[PDB]
C-alpha cells in the first residue's frame, strides 16, 4: 500500500486534494471553492502582517 | 513515534508562544529577557546579525518588536492547537498506549462516562490549584521586575527567563562558545526526537524494569536541578555543576539509556530461563 | 553440448533445416513461413487464419475424409497456427513415419481445393469462433493492446479479421494470398527428434520442388510502426478478476537492445500466487505483490516483431480495491530499471537467463518451434555459444541506458478488463513512468 | 458500433511525430517555463512581502 | 535409462547430449498408499519447503541462480518431485533432494500457511474442468479405498501436521525411493546419491492398506460449472489390449478443425462435446474409461448413447485397416509418453518400484483384429459399470440407461 | 533490539563460566525486583506486539497458548487497575514463566533476516 | 416531491379535456425547449436518485435497461464535459423517451406510504 494511503495523516490530505474522486463535468463555476480559499489564505496573510504594524 | 514528534514540536510552539506573551506586558524583565533571547539568533553564522534586525524590525527591541511579537502571540495558540489535533489523530491509529505496556486489544473501555468522570476529578484538583494561585498568591510564580516599565537604559540585576525555560537556559550557560551554547540549547529538546532509536528495550515502559526507573529517576531530578542553575549566579561552584548536570542530561539519551536497555535485554531473557 | 543444427538449400530457395536427437522415438517436421496476418490489407484480413481451416477441408487428392483417414493411420496428428508474422504447419509422428507426414504437408499447401462449398461452411465456424474468443482473457487484452499500440497499422490487426471480412472471403482472394505469400524463399522445413537430415532433404526435393519463388527474394526476417500511447478500458463489473496490460514500445528480432530488453524483463520476471516457490523469488516486485496480497499473478514479456515490440506486463487480480496499488508499484519498479539497478540485480538475471533459454527447449516439438522461429526471424539458427556470449555482452550500464531510453517517462499502451473501477485514468498511470525524487 | 478490437477514429487529434524527443521536449518547454515563471514570482512576492518586517522608514530616520 | 543401485537406492540414468538435464525422485508414496485421504497430496506440496540444512527461502533463491526449475505432482502410485537443471549443476540437485528426505522440519505454521492453501488451489484449478472432476469420481465408485481415494486434499477432511509427519516417516525411506535421471551421466550419478542418501533410512515398503475390490455404481457430483460423464468399465485382469482399444476408439482428433476419424470422434457430430478414451493401468486392477464433456446435457446424453454403441460395435467386429491404425495411434502414444519428462519418470520409476519392465515404445505389441474384439466384448459385457455425471445432474443419463 | 540479537548474546554469557557465575544470580534478582510476576504475568507476555513480525508470531501460537496468553493479559489488566497484586495461584511461579513465545519469534526472525541477506547478495 | 404526487396529479389533468387541450402542448414545448435529449437522456435518467426509495426502485431495474442507463449516464457526462450535444442516433427521439423507472418508483412508494399510513391505525 502506498504511503499517501497508509499513513493516517497523509490519507486525509490525500482524501481531499489527491485522490478525491471528482465529476468528470464541472464547470469553470466549481472553481469558485478554491478562489475561496485563496482569499482566505491571503486575507489570512495580509492581515496577520497588517496585525504586526496596526495599533 | 509519529504523535510523539509532533508532540516535540507542540512542545517547541509552546515555548515561542510563552517567550512572546511575556514581551507583551513590556515591563523591565519583558524587554531585557526580549533582548537577550533575540540576541542568541546573532551566533547564526554570516547572516545573525541581520536576522536579529529582522526580527526587531530595528535596531533594538522597541515598538516593532512589541507590535509584532502581540500579533503572533494571538496566533501561535491556534496554531499550537492544530498540531495538539495532528498529534491526536496520529494517536488514533494505535490507540492509547498504557501503564503495564502490552496491548489493551484484548479489554477496551469506551471513553465516556469512564474516562470523562475520572477527566473530572483532575479538573476540580487543577481549579484548586489555580485558585489558590489565581485568588490568593496571584504574584507568586513572578518576577517584581515585570511590573517596573521597561528602560532600555538601566539593566535589572539578574536576566532571567519564566522558570519553565530555566533547564534550557543552564543547559546554554555551560557550553562557552556562543553558538555552541544555542545548539546545545536547541539540541536539548530535539533530542527528544531519538528516545525511538535508543531505547533498545524489547518491553515498552518502566513499570517492570527496576534499573531503568532508577536512571529515569535521576534524570528527572537532574532536570529540575539545571531548572535551579537556570537562575543562580553565574559564580562558583555552580559554574562547573551546570556543566556537568548538562552531559548527565545528554548521556542519558546517547550512552544510558541504550546501554541500561540492552542490559536489561538480557537480564529479563537470563533470569526468566 | 545439444548437437549442430544442419542447413541445406533446394533450388527454388526452401531452406532445410535439422537438428537429430537420437534419444528419441518420435519426430517433430513442419513447414515455418515467413508470412501471417500482417501480410493482408484491410479487406483481406482475416484470410490467412481462413486458409489455415481450409487447408485441413480436402485436396486435390485426398478429400477431406481421406485426409482424416490418412493421419489417422499415420498414427501421430498435425497441428497448425497463425500470428502476426509467421504461419506455422507440422506433423509430430513416428520416426519411419516422416516421409508420409512431409507428403501430407506438402500436398495440404500446394494442392488445396479450396472448394466453395467448404468456404461456405467454415464461414459458419470462423463467425461463432469471434463470439467465443470473449472467454479467454489474456487473449482479449492482448489483442486489444496491439490493436492500441499500434492503431489503423497492420500490426493492430487481428488475426481472426472482422465478420465483415468473414462473409465476404472467397475462394479466390483465398488463392491469391496464399500465392503470393507461401513462397519457397519465405519457408522452412523443420525437422527435430529422430530424423536424418539427408533423407529430409530428399523429401523436399521430391515434394517441394516446384513451389514457386518470389519475384524479389529478400532474405529470411525482413520487414513502419508508430506506436501509440493509448488505452483501452473494458469494465465488466461481473467479473471477478481484473486483466490489466502495460507495455511500451518494445525491440525488433534483430535490434542491438535484443538481450539487454529480455534481461531486463527478467529483473522483474513473473509471479503467481498459486505455485509454492512464488513467495520467495528474488524478484522486488514478487516481494511487494505477494507481502502484500496485491494480484493473483503477473507475467513480464517482451514480444518482438520484424520491426517493433511490445515490452510490459501481464497482470491479474481480485484485489479490486488495491488495483492502484498494484499498478504504482509495479511502475515504480519499471522506474528502478533507470535510476538504481545494479551489478547486483543484473548478474542474478543473466543467470537465470543462461538457463532458461536452453530449458525451455526440452521436447522436439519445442526444438522444432525454436529452429523455424529462428530461421524465419533471424535468418539463421543461432548457437548457445553465441547466445551465452550476447547474454554476458549485457552490463548494467546497457540496462539502465535502455530503460532510459524505452521506458523511462514514456508513454503507454494500457488494456483493463473486469473490475477496474480503481484503474485510475492515463495521466496517473503514465505520471508513474517517471520519479520525481530522481 | 459492435468491434471493440476496431480503435473508434483518432486522427483529429493524433500527432505524427508523437514518440519523438522533439515532441516531448516541447510540453516539458511549456511546463518548464510555468515553473519558471512561478518560481520568480514566488521569489518576488517573497522579498517583497517580507521586507514589511525590515526596519520601516521613520525607524531608519 | 541403465538401472543401478547406490546405498540400497534405486538409481536409472541415461546420458544424452543437451545441455539440460532432469533429476526426480520417484517416491512410493501416491494416494492409494495414503494413510488418511490427502497426505500424498500434502507430502507433495511439503517437498521444498523448510530443511535443518536450508530454509525454502534460501532453496528458492539459490535455485534462481542456476536457472533451474522444480516440478512436484502426486498419482495415484507416486509423489514425483522433479528439478531441470543444467548438466554441471548435477550434485546441487542431489544434495537437495537429500535434504528433503532426510531433514524436512515439518512446521505447523508451514502446513497451515503455505502447503495446505497452494494444494487447495492446486485442487481448484483441477477442478475447473469438470472432466477431471468425472474420472476421479468414476475412479472413486470403482475402486472405493486405495485406487479409489482421493489423489487430492479435500476441505471436508482435514489433513493434520502429525498424518503428514507420519506418512513421511513411512515413505522418505531408502525402500520407498527411486531417483531418475534423465541426460545424467550414469556413473556421475551413483557415485552421488551413493553419498547422499547413505543416511537416509532404510524403512520398510509401503503398502496399501487391503486389497483392491472392484465395484460398479454411479456418481452424481452436482456443479454448476460445466456437464462431463464418465463411463468406467473395472478391469480385474489388466492387459496391454486396452491401450489398443483406449487409442482405437481414441475420441480427440488428430488434426486441426476437424471431428476425426476414430468411433468416438464421430459419435461427437452436430455436437460441441469432446470425447476420449482412456485405459489406466494400475498392476493389480485397471479401468477403462470414457469421458465426454460438452456445455449442453442433452448433447452429452446423445453422445453418451453412441459411445456405449460403439463400445458393442467395436466387440461385434474390427477391421484389418482399424487394427493398424489402432496399433500406429498406441505406438506413438507410448512414443510420446516415455518422452515427456512428468510420465517417463514414473514410468522407469514404476520398473525400479516395482519389478514391471518397462515396454519400449518399439516393443508395443500388435493387436489383431480378434484380440481387439475380444477385449471390446469383456468391456461391453461387464458386470460392474460405473458412471459418474458431474454438472446437471438430473440432466445426464444413469448407468441403467447406458 | 531484535529477539534475535538479545538470544545470541545471552547464549554468548551463558557459556562462559566466569561471566554465567556473575550475570545468572544478578539476572534472577532482577526479574524479582522486576515485579512483572506478581501480576500473573510471564516475561514473553511484555514482548511489545506492534510489529509485523511480533504480529506473525503471535499468529502462528498454538491456539491453547494464544486463548492462555489472552486470559493473562485481561487479569494482568485487572490487577493494573484495580492497584491489587495477584495472591495464591494467580502468581506466577519461577517454573511457569516459560518462554512459549520465543521459538515462534525466532523463526519469524530468521526467515525476516535470511529475506534481507539474500536481496543483497552478489553474484561472484 | 414524491413521484406519486406528480403522476397522480398529472393523471387528474390528462383525464379532464379542457385542462389536457391546454396543458399536454404547454408540456411537450417545456421538454423541446429543455433539451435532455440532445444530450441523449431519458426524462427519468434525470430524477434524484440518492434517496433510500429510488436506490430500491434502481436495484429493481432489469439488468439491461440498468446497463443502458449506465451508459448514458456516461455519455451524457462526456458530452457536459466537452461542450457538445449529441447528434444522429445519439439525440433520443420522442418515442424513445419512456417511462423505464416509472412502475419500479411507484411500487417502492406505494409500499413506503402504506408502511406510513398502517404504522398509524388505530383499533375501532
Ligand atoms: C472573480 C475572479 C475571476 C476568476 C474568473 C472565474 C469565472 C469563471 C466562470 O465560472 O465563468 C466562466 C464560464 C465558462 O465556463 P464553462 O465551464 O465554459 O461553461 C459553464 C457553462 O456550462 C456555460 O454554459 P453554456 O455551455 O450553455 O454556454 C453559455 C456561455 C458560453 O460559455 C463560454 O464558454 C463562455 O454563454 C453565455 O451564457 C452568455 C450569455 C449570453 C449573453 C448575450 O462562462 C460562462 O459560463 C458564462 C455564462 C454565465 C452567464
Ligand atoms: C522525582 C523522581 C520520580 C521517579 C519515579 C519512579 C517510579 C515511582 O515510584 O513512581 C510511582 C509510579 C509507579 O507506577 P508504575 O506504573 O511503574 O507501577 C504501578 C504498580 N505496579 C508496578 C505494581 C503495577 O510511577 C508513575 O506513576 C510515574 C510517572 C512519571 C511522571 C514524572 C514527571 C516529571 C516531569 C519532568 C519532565 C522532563
Ligand atoms: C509556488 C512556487 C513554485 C515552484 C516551482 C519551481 C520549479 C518546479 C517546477 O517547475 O516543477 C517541475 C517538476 C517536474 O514536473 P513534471 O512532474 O511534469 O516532470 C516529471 C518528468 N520529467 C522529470 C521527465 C520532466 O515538478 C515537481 O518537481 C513538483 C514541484 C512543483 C511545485
Ligand atoms: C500558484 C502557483 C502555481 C503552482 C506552481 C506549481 C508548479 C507548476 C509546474 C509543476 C508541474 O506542472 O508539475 C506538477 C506539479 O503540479 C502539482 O503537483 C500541482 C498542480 C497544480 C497546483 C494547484 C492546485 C490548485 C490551485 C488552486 C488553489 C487552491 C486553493 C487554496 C489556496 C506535477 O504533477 P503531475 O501529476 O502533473 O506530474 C506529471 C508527472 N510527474
Ligand atoms: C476573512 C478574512 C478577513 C476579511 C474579510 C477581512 C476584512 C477586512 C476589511 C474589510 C478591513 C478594512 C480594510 C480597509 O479598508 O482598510 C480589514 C482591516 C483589517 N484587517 Fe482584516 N479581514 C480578514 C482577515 C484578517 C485577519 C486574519 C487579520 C489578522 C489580524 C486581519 C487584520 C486586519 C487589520 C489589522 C485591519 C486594519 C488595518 C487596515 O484597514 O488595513 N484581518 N479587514
Ligand atoms: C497542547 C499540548 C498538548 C495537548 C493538549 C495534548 C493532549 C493529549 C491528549 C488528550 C492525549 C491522549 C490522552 C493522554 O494520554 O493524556 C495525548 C497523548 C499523547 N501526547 Fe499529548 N498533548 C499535548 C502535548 C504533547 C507533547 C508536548 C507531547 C510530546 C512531547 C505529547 C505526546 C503525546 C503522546 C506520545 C501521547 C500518547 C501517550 C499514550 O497514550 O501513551 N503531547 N496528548
Ligand atoms: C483540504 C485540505 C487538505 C487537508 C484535508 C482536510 C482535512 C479534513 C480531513 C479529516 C476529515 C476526515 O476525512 C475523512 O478521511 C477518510 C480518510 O482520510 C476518508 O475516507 C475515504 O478515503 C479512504 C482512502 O483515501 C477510504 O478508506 C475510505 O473508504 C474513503 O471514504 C473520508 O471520506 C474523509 O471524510
Ligand atoms: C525563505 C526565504 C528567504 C528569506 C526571504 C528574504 C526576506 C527579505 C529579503 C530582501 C527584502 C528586501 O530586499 C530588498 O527588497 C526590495 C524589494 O522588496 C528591493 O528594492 C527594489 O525594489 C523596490 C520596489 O520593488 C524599490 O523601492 C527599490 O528602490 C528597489 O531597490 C531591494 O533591491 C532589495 O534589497
Amino acid at each position: 500500500m502506498a504511503l499517501r494511503k497508509k499513513n493516517s495523516l497523509l490519507n486525509m490530505a490525500n482524501s481531499y486534494v489527491l485522490d478525491s474522486p471528482q465529476p468528470s463535468n464541472l464547470n469553470y463555476f466549481w472553481n469558485f471553492g478554491s478562489l475561496l480559499a485563496l482569499c482566505l489564505v491571503i486575507q489570512l496573510a495580509t492581515g496577520i502582517t497588517l496585525a504586526m504594524h496596526y495599533t | 513515534v509519529l504523535p510523539w514528534s509532533i508532540g516535540v514540536i507542540i512542545f517547541l510552539l509552546l515555548i515561542i508562544t510563552a517567550f512572546m506573551g511575556y514581551v507583551l506586558v513590556f515591563g523591565q524583565m519583558s524587554l531585557w529577557g526580549a533582548t537577550v533571547i533575540c540576541n542568541l539568533v546573532s551566533a547564526i553564522p554570516w547572516l545573525g546579525e541581520d536576522i536579529v534586525h529582522f526580527l526587531w524590525g530595528g535596531f533594538s527591541v522597541g515598538n516593532p518588536t512589541l507590535q509584532r511579537f502581540f500579533a503572533l502571540h494571538y496566533l501561535m495558540p491556534f496554531v499550537l492547537a492544530v498540531f495538539a489535533l495532528l498529534h491526536l489523530i496520529a494517536l488514533h491509529t494505535a490507540g492509547s498506549s498504557n501503564p503495564l505496556g502490552i496491548t489493551s486489544n484484548v479489554d477496551k473501555l469506551s471513553m465516556h462516562p469512564y474516562y470523562s468522570f475520572k477527566d473530572l476529578i483532575t479538573v476540580f484538583a487543577f481549579l484548586l490549584m489555580f485558585t489558590l494561585f489565581v485568588f490568593f498568591s496571584p504574584d507568586k510564580l513572578g518576577h517584581p521586575d515585570n511590573y517596573i516599565p521597561a528602560n532600555p537604559m538601566v539593566t535589572p540585576a539578574s536576566i532571567v527567563p519564566e522558570w519553565y525555560l530555566l533547564p534550557f537556559y543552564a543547559i546554554l550557560r555551560a557550553i562557552p562558545d556562543k553558538l555552541g551554547g544555542v545548539i546545545a540549547m536547541v539540541a536539548a529538546i530535539l533530542i527528544l526526537l531519538i528516545l525511538p532509536i535508543v531505547d533498545r528495550s524489547i518491553i515498552r515502559g518502566n513499570a517492570f524494569k527496576p534499573i531503568s526507573k532508577l536512571l529515569f529517576g535521576f534524570f528527572i531530578c537532574n532536570f529540575l536541578l539545571l531548572g535551579v542553575l537556570g537562575q543562580v549566579h553565574i559564580e562558583p561552584p555552580f559554574i562547573v555543576l551546570g556543566q556537568i548536570c548538562t552531559i548527565f542530561y545528554f548521556s542519558y539519551f546517547l550512552i544510558l539509556l541504550p546501554m541500561v536497555s540492552t542490559i536489561e535485554n538480557i537480564f529479563f531473557y537470563i533470569g526468566s530461563l | 553440448v545439444s548437437p549442430k543444427t544442419r542447413t541445406s538449400n533446394l533450388k527454388n530457395g526452401l531452406t532445410i533445416a535439422s537438428e537429430s536427437n537420437p534419444l528419441v522415438q518420435t519426430a517433430t517436421v513442419g513447414v515455418w513461413i515467413d508470412a501471417g496476418s500482417r501480410n493482408e490489407n484491410a479487406y483481406n484480413n482475416g484470410t490467412a487464419h481462413f486458409f489455415e481451416h481450409l487447408a485441413f477441408k480436402g485436396t486435390d487428392k485426398r478429400s477431406q475424409h481421406q485426409l482424416e483417414l490418412d493421419i489417422e493411420n499415420m498414427g501421430g496428428h498435425l497441428n497448425a497456427y497463425t500470428s502476426r508474422e509467421s504461419t506455422v504447419y507440422y506433423a509430430k509422428s513416428f520416426k519411419d513415419d516422416v516421409p508420409k507426414s512431409v507428403e501430407i504437408l506438402a500436398d495440404i499447401l500446394q494442392h488445396s481445393k479450396l472448394a466453395e462449398s467448404a468456404i461456405d461452411r467454415e464461414r459458419e465456424v470462423i463467425t461463432r469462433e469471434l463470439e467465443e474468443v470473449n472467454k479467454q482473457y489474456e487473449e482479449v487484452v492482448f489483442d486489444h493492446l496491439h490493436a492500441t499500440a499500434f492503431m489503423n497499422q497492420p500490426l493492430g490487426r487481428t488475426i481472426l479479421g472482422p465478420r465483415e471480412n468473414i462473409q465476404t472471403i472467397t475462394n479466390t482472394e483465398l488463392r491469391k494470398f496464399i500465392t503470393e505469400n507461401y513462397t519457397a524463399d519465405r519457408m522452412v522445413l523443420v525437422g527435430a527428434g529422430a530424423v536424418d537430415h539427408d533423407a529430409l532433404v530428399e523429401l523436399a526435393e521430391k515434394y517441394f520442388s516446384h513451389l514457386p519463388s518470389s519475384q524479389s527474394p529478400v532474405p529470411l526476417g525482413t520487414p513502419i510502426p508508430n506506436f501509440v500511447g493509448s488505452e483501452v478500458r473494458l469494465r465488466d463489473d461481473t467479473m471477478p478478476v481484473a486483466h490489466i496490460a502495460i507495455a511500451v514500445e518494445g525491440v525488433s528480432w534483430t535490434s542491438e537492445d535484443y538481450y539487454t530488453a529480455l534481461v531486463a524483463q527478467a529483473i522483474i520476471g513473473n509471479y503467481d500466487r498459486a505455485v509454492g516457490t512464488s513467495r520467495h523469488q528474488g524478484s522486488r516486485l514478487s516481494n511487494i505483490v505477494s507481502e502484500n496480497n496485491l494480484a493473483n499473478s503477473f507475467q513480464s514479456f517482451s514480444t518482438s516483431y520484424s520491426d517493433t515490440g511490445l515490452w510490459g506486463i501481464y497482470l491479474t487480480s481480485e484485489n479490486t480495491t488495491q488495483i492502484d496499488d498494484l499498478v504504482h508499484f509495479t511502475l515504480k519498479e519499471w522506474n528502478r530499471l533507470s535510476t538504481s539497478v545494479s551489478n547486483l540485480q543484473v548478474e542474478r538475471a543473466k543467470s537465470q537467463l543462461k538457463a532458461g533459454l536452453l530449458l525451455s527447449l526440452d521436447g522436439t516439438t519445442y526444438v522444432a518451434e525454436d529452429i523455424g522461429r529462428q530461421l524465419t526471424t533471424l535468418g539463421r539458427r543461432v548457437t548457445p555459444a553465441e547466445v551465452e556470449a550476447k547474454l554476458e555482452a549485457v552490463t548494467e550500464h546497457d540496462v539502465r541506458a535502455w530503460a532510459q531510453k524505452t521506458l523511462y517517462d514514456k508513454d503507454i499502451a494500457l488494456v483493463g478488463l473486469g473490475p477496474i473501477e480503481g484503474l485510475y485514468d492515463y495521466n496517473r498511470i503514465r505520471n508513474d513512468m517517471s520519479m520525481m525524487r530522481w | 458500433g459492435k468491434s471493440t478490437y476496431k480503435i473508434p477514429d483518432f486522427t483529429p487529434y493524433l500527432k505524427k511525430d508523437r514518440n519523438t524527443d522533439a515532441n516531448r521536449l516541447f510540453s516539458y518547454f511549456m511546463i518548464g517555463s510555468f515553473g519558471m515563471l512561478s518560481a520568480a514570482g514566488a521569489k518576488a512576492t517573497v522579498q517583497d512581502f517580507l521586507s514589511n518586517m525590515s526596519a520601516s522608514a521613520d525607524v531608519l530616520a | 535409462f541403465s538401472t543401478a543401485e547406490a546405498a540400497g537406492v534405486k538409481v536409472a540414468a541415461q546420458d544424452g547430449q543437451s545441455p539440460i538435464s532432469d533429476l526426480s525422485v520417484v517416491l512410493r508414496g501416491g494416494s492409494r498408499y495414503a494413510t488418511v485421504p490427502g497426505v500424498s497430496h500434502i507430502l507433495e506440496k511439503f517437498a521444498f519447503q523448510n530443511t535443518v540444512p536450508k530454509s525454502a527461502l534460501r532453496f528458492v533463491r539459490e535455485l534462481e541462480l542456476f536457472g533451474g526449475k522444480l516440478y512436484t505432482h502426486t498419482t495415484r502410485e507416486h509423489i514425483v518431485l522433479r528439478t531441470q537443471f543444467l548438466k554441471q549443476d548435477l550434485p546441487y540437485f542431489v544434495d537437495a533432494f537429500a535434504n528433503v528426505l532426510k531433514e524436512t522440519k515439518f512446521q505447523q505454521f508451514e502446513l497451515t500457511e503455505r502447503v495446505a492453501p497452494v494444494a487447495e488451489l492446486d485442487l481448484l484449478k483441477r477442478e475447473s474442468d469438470p472432466a477431471f472432476t468425472a474420472l476421479e469420481a468414476a475412479h472413486e465408485v470403482a475402486f472405493r479405498t486405495g485406487l479409489g481415494n482421493s489423489v487430492y486434499a479435500q476441505g471436508y477432511s482435514p489433513v493434520t501436521l502429525e498424518d503428514v509427519k507420519e506418512f513421511a516417516r513411512q515413505v522418505y525411506a531408502k525402500q520407498n525411493v527411486a531417483v531418475v535421471g534423465n541426460n545424467v551421466v550414469p556413473a556421475d550419478l551413483q557415485q552421488l546419491v551413493g553419498t547422499a542418501f547413505a543416511d537416509l533410512q532404510e524403512g520398510s515398503k509401503v503398502t496399501q492398506a487391503g486389497t483392491t475390490t472392484l465395484h460398479g455404481g454411479e456418481a452424481r457430483v452436482r456443479t454448476s460449472t460445466g456437464n462431463a460423464l464418465t463411463i468406467a468399465l473395472p478391469i480385474a485382469e489388466p492387459k496391454p489390449v486396452y491401450h489398443a482399444l483406449a487409442s482405437f476408439l481414441g475420441g480427440p482428433a488428430s488434426m486441426p478443425w476437424s471431428v476425426g476419424a476414430s468411433p468416438l470422434a464421430q459419435a461427437t457430430v452436430g455436437t460441441h462435446t469432446s470425447v476420449k478414451a482412456t485405459y489406466h493401468n494400475y498392476g493389480d486392477a485397471g479401468l477403462f474409461a470414457i469421458t465426454i464433456k460438452g456445455d449442453s446435457p442433452a448433447e452429452i446424453s446423445q453422445v453418451a448413447h453412441k459411445a456405449v454403441q460403439a463400445l458393442k460395435d467395436t466387440g461385434a467386429e474390427v477391421t484389418e485397416e482399424q487394427a493398424a491404425r489402432a496399433y500406429a495411434k498406441s505406438k506413438f502414444a507410448a512414443a510420446e509418453a516415455f518422452e515427456n519428462p512428468d510420465s517417463s519418470a514414473s514410468v522407469i520409476g514404476m520398473e525400479l518400484l516395482s519389478g514391471v519392465s518397462r515396454i519400449a515404445p518399439e516393443n508395443v505389441q500388435k493387436f489383431t483384429p480378434a484380440e481387439l474384439s475380444e477385449a471390446a466384448a469383456q468391456l461391453s459385457a461387464s458386470a460392474k459399470p460405473v458412471v459418474a455425471a458431474v454438472g446437471q445432474v438430473h440432466a445426464l443419463p444413469f448407468a441403467d440407461e447406458l | 533490539a531484535s529477539i534475535t540479537s538479545v538470544v545470541k548474546t545471552s547464549e554468548l554469557i551463558l557459556k562462559s563460566p566466569l561471566l554465567s557465575k556473575i550475570v545468572v544470580p544478578l539476572a534472577k534478582t532482577y526479574v524479582k525486583f522486576s515485579g512483572y510476576r506478581q501480576l500473573g504475568f510471564k516475561m514473553n507476555d511484555l514482548i511489545i506486539e506492534e510489529t509485523p513480525n511480533m504480529q506473525l508470531a503471535l499468529r502462528r501460537l498454538p491456539p491453547t497458548e494464544s486463548y492462555d496468553r489472552v486470559y493473562r493479559l485481561i487479569r494482568a489488566t485487572q490487577f493494573s487497575l484495580s492497584h491489587k497484586l495477584a495472591t495464591g495461584n494467580d502468581i506466577t511461579k519461577p517454573e511457569e514463566d516459560d518462554h512459549y513465545l520465543i521459538p515462534y519469534i525466532l523463526d519469524v526472525e530468521a526467515e525476516a533476516f535470511e529475506k534481507d541477506a539474500l536481496d543483497n547478495l552478489e553474484v561472484v
